[PDB]
């Protein structure tokens, strides 16, 4: 049986929130919702569709309707952003089921354009037979961005590794992306970049083998 | 107040076997069904097997049919999790979790359960890899002469984690460690920046200090800018 819920949802302080969750016939059965704040446990929020567990504020309601259930929290706090799972239980295939999770953002700050430094294989490194080109993104906001690389004026997606963005000792956001060739490679193109797109705008730094 | 613990937690090759444990307390352990539900780094949660009080209803995830085995013993208040012909989709984090155990009975219509969570427990991590103990190579990420940024590549290592520090602590003002990636090699990597006065670069002297404790190596790298 299958749970689906959307990847993502934000909202402004104070306003409040929906996360829907998605199964066939799915009023049939009784729906649950954890939350869960990163590096921790999850936490029953409403079990039995809209009942709520004492010890968590009215600001929880459940419904579930027909083909979709749904978790609402009105006047949303700064404390409620977290991960937010729905739950069944299958008499028919005997399995408990989990959603996708819905990571709630809670708009609490300024927008901010990433700022990106793009560093070149090290003499060091290059010494050693190995060439890797290392981009670090950092003071974003919000926490999504898409990088891709180009060699010369075409882009490469083989040998690219990049991480998930990260809150930093400000809440603002940082991710990194590494571009991996041969010694061989390096050399024997122009110049090689970096291209970070952060909510519509793109900005994009380049290396050259020869240079600094 | 209820308290689980689990342990075991480790790190084994593809085809190997691992045996988690839980350990409960505050409830009543005698009357209740319990879970795991394990978590892929940075994924959701998924239900791997649950078991009633006396191991009489015992159901598996199909991911993990035949390859991993539930079971507890009621005199310990323990749950255990026996994971054989281990595959790297098994790495995760492992919760273990108290379920209400609401159910309802009906002459003709038998016994009726609805399972849900009423506690979990911090987590337990299980790794996965054909790969064994590496420590790090530790790279200089040197500025290119406002302010300037430098920094240290952490390559290829094993397990996680490492750790990096600038100045022996000392430099706390402007730094940000990454999270690691993993690449094709099974092997991790990871790197650290600092934002420093783009003046004082000839003069102030910044060293960058990685440790990782699973291999008992540590590093320490000056970082200088390049020469051209």
């Amino acid at each position: 049986y299958v749970l689906t819920q959307p990847p993502s949802v934000s909202v402004a302080p104070g306003k409040t929130a929906r996360i829907t969750c998605g199964g066939n016939n799915i009023a049939n059965k009784n729906v649950h919702w954890y939350q869960q704040k990163p590096g921790q446990a999850p936490v029953l929020v409403i079990y039995y569709d809209d009942d709520r567990p004492s010890g968590i504020p009215d600001r929880f309601s459940g419904s579930n309707s027909g083909n979709t259930a749904t978790l609402t929290i009105s006047r949303v706090e700064a404390g409620d952003e977290a991960d937010y799972y729905c739950q069944v239980w299958d008499s028919n295939s005997d399995h408990v089921v989990f959603g996708g999770g819905t990571q709630l953002t809670v708009l609490g700050q300024p927008k901010a354009a990433p700022s990106v430094t793009l560093f070149p294989p090290s003499s060091e490194e290059l010494q050693a037979n190995k060439a890797t080109l290392v981009c670090l993104i950092s003071d974003f906001y919000p926490g999504a961005v898409t990088v891709a690389w180009k060699a010369d004026g075409s882009p490469v997606k083989a040998g690219v590794e990049t991480t998930k963005p990260s809150k930093q000792s400000n809440n603002k956001y940082a991710a990194s992306s590494y571009l991996s060739l041969t010694p061989e490679q390096w050399k024997s193109h122009r110049s090689y970049s970096c291209q970070v797109t952060h909510e519509g705008s793109t900005v994009e730094k380049t290396v050259a083998p020869t240079e600094c | 107040e209820v308290q689980l613990v689990e342990s075991g937690g480790n790190v084994v090759q593809p085809g190997g076997s691992l045996r988690l444990s839980c350990t409960a307390s505050g409830f009543s352990f005698d009357d209740s069904t319990m879970h795991w539900v394990r978590q892929a780094p940075g994924k959701g949660l998924q239900w791997v097997s649950l078991i009633s009080w006396n191991g009489g209803r015992t159901y598996y995830a199909d991911s993990v049919k035949g390859r991993f085995t539930i079971s507890r013993d009621n005199s310990k208040n323990s749950l255990y999790l026996q994971m054989n012909s281990l595959k790297t989709e098994d790495t995760a984090f492992y919760f273990c979790a108290k379920d209400k155990g609401d159910s309802d009975y009906d002459y003709n219509l038998g016994y009726s359960y609805f399972y849900y969570m009423d506690g979990w427990g911090k987590g337990t991590t299980v790794t996965v890899s054909s790969a064994s103990t590496k420590g790090p190579s530790v790279f200089p990420l040197a500025p290119s002469s406002g302010t300037a940024a430098l920094g240290c590549l952490v390559k290829d290592y094993f397990p996680e984690p490492v750790t990096v520090s600038w100045n022996s602590g000392a430099l706390t003002s402007g730094v940000h460690t990454f999270p690691a990636v993993l690449q094709s090699s099974g092997l991790y990597s990871l790197s650290s920046v600092v934002t420093v006065p783009s003046s004082s670069l000839g003069t102030q002297t910044y060293i960058c200090n990685v440790n990782h404790k699973p291999s008992n190596t540590k590093v320490d790298k000056k970082v200088e800018p390049k020469s051209c």
